[PDB]
DNA sequence: GGCCGCTCAATTGGTCGTAGACAGCTCTAGCACCGCTTAAACGCACGTACGCGCTGTCCCCCGCGTTTTAACCGCCAAGGGGATTACTCCCTAGTCTCCAGGCACGTGTCAGATATATACATCCTGTGCATGTAC
DNA sequence: GTACATGCACAGGATGTATATATCTGACACGTGCCTGGAGACTAGGGAGTAATCCCCTTGGCGGTTAAAACGCGGGGGACAGCGCGTACGTGCGTTTAAGCGGTGCTAGAGCTGTCTACGACCAATTGAGCGGCC
């Protein structure tokens, strides 16, 4: 079945782990933010 | 003709039910007519915001049915929800994906 | 003795979710004391709410209220 | 008997926020328990705030301070903004 | 595919798999049977609702995850990648949870 | 004019019942007044929840017995329950 | 017909049963307070007050002072494995701290 | 203005010595001032909102004590 | 000798009980931190004392737990990296 | 150079004054607490029915005992960075003070907001059924 | 490729509601007097600064044993029916607590007398090192 796409997500994230090219949490869009989150991002930009 | 306190104030949250819960919870012998409107609006805002973030996390994981995991992603990403909910636990929510640094290979 | 039923693999998984890279062999036993003393808090509180209600049966509310009193609130079961 | 609960309002908010989206009965259990917990937290703090002033009444001011005590950060400001907008609609509607 | 593998790699793969998924790690019946031993020492012949014994499990696994996640941090701080009982006792004392 | 309504006379009586020679500094009186008033808020607070979680209106001796049984640690629970049962036993005769 | 006796004296307590009933009924802990409640609670406050004062007295007397000061209260809470759980997150004004050295610091 | 720096090095040194540490690495001082400023920031932010609620210009000892109860870090003796 | 006068000093401040922070620096620091929550506030003298006791107790409690962290790392010397551990696993940040 | 007897410059001793701070009154006055009503609604006792939880018989994948082995801990050795400690010099924290002003408290008085009695109607919870999402 | 779980359609009872009624709480403007913010003068305790030096932590290196990962074996965890012990309800009931209005006990404030410790200072004794006498 289509589970080869989720197996490819595992292969992509392991290829990036063998390369060592990742965030400090090891994990791999402003339009979608709440008005509060826009205010917090504006507060981070100031 | 009547109009519900909820629909008059413009909330989807149940102002009448909040009024009874404040009156019958013995939080006081007297409850102000504004108090359950104001409280319903805050419960609504919190419920709208925690759901908006969960729905975004669900669609970003290509599912349309919100399940406890999506709430746990929403709550633990945004630090003001993570401070509000703090120490509470979500049934079958799991944990926010986080391989700690230094363990992460070189 | 049913506490030795908390299997060595179960504690591997249950710690691996917490992100530990490597276990040490003493953890698999010592953790059972920590789980047992956590349960031995919430059960005695939950049973206390249950006996107070004059119930024979421990309900979901009897344990969720114990967890709320322990300051480790659990959502999703009951309210 | 009746299992009095928030489930239809939570769902009615979800269809206002994301019209396509659906929600599991486990998540409805969470949303009920979350609303009931936030509610007991805020009304709990409002009752203490009334006692500290030796008032009887839970007026809307008592909720405003309990909200800006319990909610953190900018979330507190947005909640108070929603509350003051709501009471403004209600008192303007008569 | 390979033979013998590279140690530590299957641990990192396990971390990803057990953080990505939310199933109960403790097998249900061993825990369902454990809770009744803790019960006999304070009330005989108790009866448990089908939800409640599982809500205890959700609280236990959320507590143990929420302890190993701090224990790991003590080990890393202590110039190790391996957790040990001397970390667990410390995480407890710093939380104020016993001693 | 307002009144402070402390427990000071009662805690003073209780000290004088167990260390008859001993004194309380007004600072230690302050600490004890807080401790009594804080345990009262904790016990009565928990007794209220023990009513709502059973949908009773009242709080009665068995609600406070359960609040004590929860709120206190080890020996202090069984001692406090022994004291409460003595007091209501005497009061009901 | 008349001539009262205090509900404290009828209970056999030094603690104020009247005050406790008045506080339970006005505090909104419920719309109703049963007559056994304030009696039993007054006894519990008296017991915990007796315990913490008795240990404070011993701590003061062993420190050779005839008077309780916040130091002798703090040294009575922290030296008891039970009260230190009951008061596990209280601060005592002017109390200081339990005297203790971690053994790895202790010299030679 | 400068007052966070006004918590003297010796004051933090004594304050740690009561807590029973033997040696302080010198980066502790500037960092500790940050922690203490965060703790007062939380307590004062709470206590000021109790004070504003009472429509009152003066922070009383009860308002800071109630803020400390609200944070689950209770304090006795200062009234209540 | 070094570290011996420090170890004798610990015994001196654990037997002692008075405030370790200078009043006026703490008095100004409370007002300074208040300014951007509200202008023009008045502080009751006893409130600043209560806040000071809360802070000194909190800091002592943090250093007591920080000592455990450094000693767990086989150091008798505390470091910022220990404070970041203790305040993390307290759940405070 | 070595012994001892007056001088006057030397500590160590005992009785007075006071101030902090309870302590025990010692009123004394004002206010909560107790008593004895009458009333009404909560909780209790006690049936009855139904969920619901024990205690029961099948079964695969997980638990686990054994095996190598390699990477991490713990140990040790060396060394320079850095915290202590020991003074030194200065200043700002502590204090007590007085003004002098701001405002927390209290009291008299009001009105408007809220409890609550009750008659309708519309909301939403239990059931049933349709159908698409997660697996 | 499948069907269990959500999502919509419907009835109906309970609870939310509009309105009138009565009132007491909270808001307001008044004064009393408390006490906090400012700003000052002086001492001296604590603080900033430095130089000197010890020893601690950091690092790098090593060997040992411990956990990981793989493997085959087999046991017990996961998933389906039968009994009956409870848990939720409904009713009828009476005991319990509230409300209300008095009278007295007691508790708080204020003030006082009183120790009584505990801390300096003065009043009055004495002890000794400082020295000359003598041969």
């Amino acid at each position: 079945g289509l589970g080869g796409q989720e197996e490819e997500e595992e292969q992509r994230w392991l290829d990036a782990l063998e390369k060592g090219e990742l965030d400090d949490n090891g994990d791999l869009n402003e339009r979608l933010l709440t008005a509060r989150q826009r205010a917090l991002l504006q507060k981070a930009r100031s | 003709k009547a109009k519900t306190r909820s629909s008059r104030a413009g909330l989807q949250f149940p102002v009448g039910r909040v009024h009874r819960l404040l009156r019958k919870g013995n939080y006081s012998e007297r409850v102000g007519a504004g108090a359950p409107v104001y409280l319903a609006a805050v419960l609504e805002y919190l419920t709208a915001e925690i759901l908006e973030l969960a729905g975004n996390a669900a669609r970003d994981n290509k599912k349309t049915r919100i399940i406890p995991r999506h709430l746990q992603l929403a709550i633990r990403n945004d630090e003001e929800l993570n401070k509000l909910l703090g120490r509470v636990t979500i049934a079958q929510g799991g944990v926010l994906p986080n391989i700690q640094a230094v363990l992460l290979p070189k | 003795d049913n506490i030795q039923g908390i299997t060595k693999p179960a504690i591997r998984r249950l710690a691996r979710r917490g992100g530990v890279k490597r276990i040490s062999g003493l953890i698999y036993e010592e953790t059972r004391g920590v789980l047992k003393v956590f349960l031995e808090n919430v059960i005695r509180d939950a049973v206390t709410y249950t006996e107070h209600a004059k119930r024979k049966t421990v309900t979901a509310m009897d344990v969720v209220y114990a967890l709320k009193r322990q300051g480790r609130t659990l959502y999703g079961f009951g309210g | 008997s009746r299992k009095e609960s928030y489930s239809i309002y939570v769902y009615k908010v979800l269809k206002q926020v994301h019209p396509d989206t659906g929600i599991s009965s486990k998540a409805m259990g969470i949303m009920n328990s979350f609303v009931n917990d936030i509610f007991e937290r805020i009304a709990g703090e409002a009752s203490r705030l009334a006692h500290y002033n030796k008032r009887s009444t839970i007026t809307s001011r008592e909720i405003q301070t309990a909200v800006r005590l319990l909610l953190p950060g900018e979330l507190a400001k947005h909640a108070v903004s929603e509350g003051t907008k709501a009471v403004t609609k209600y008192t303007s509607s008569k | 595919k390979p033979h013998r593998y590279r140690p530590g790699t299957v641990a990192l793969r396990e971390i990803r798999r057990y953080q990505k998924s939310t199933e109960l790690l403790i097998r249900k019946l061993p825990f369902q049977r454990l809770v009744r031993e803790i019960a006999q020492d304070f009330k005989t012949d108790l009866r448990f609702q089908s939800s409640a014994v599982m809500a205890l499990q959700e609280a236990c696994e959320a507590y143990l995850v929420g302890l190993f996640e701090d224990t790991n941090l003590c080990a890393i701080h202590a110039k190790r990648v391996t957790i040990m009982p001397k970390d667990i006792q410390l995480a407890r004392r710093i939380r104020g949870e016993r001693a």
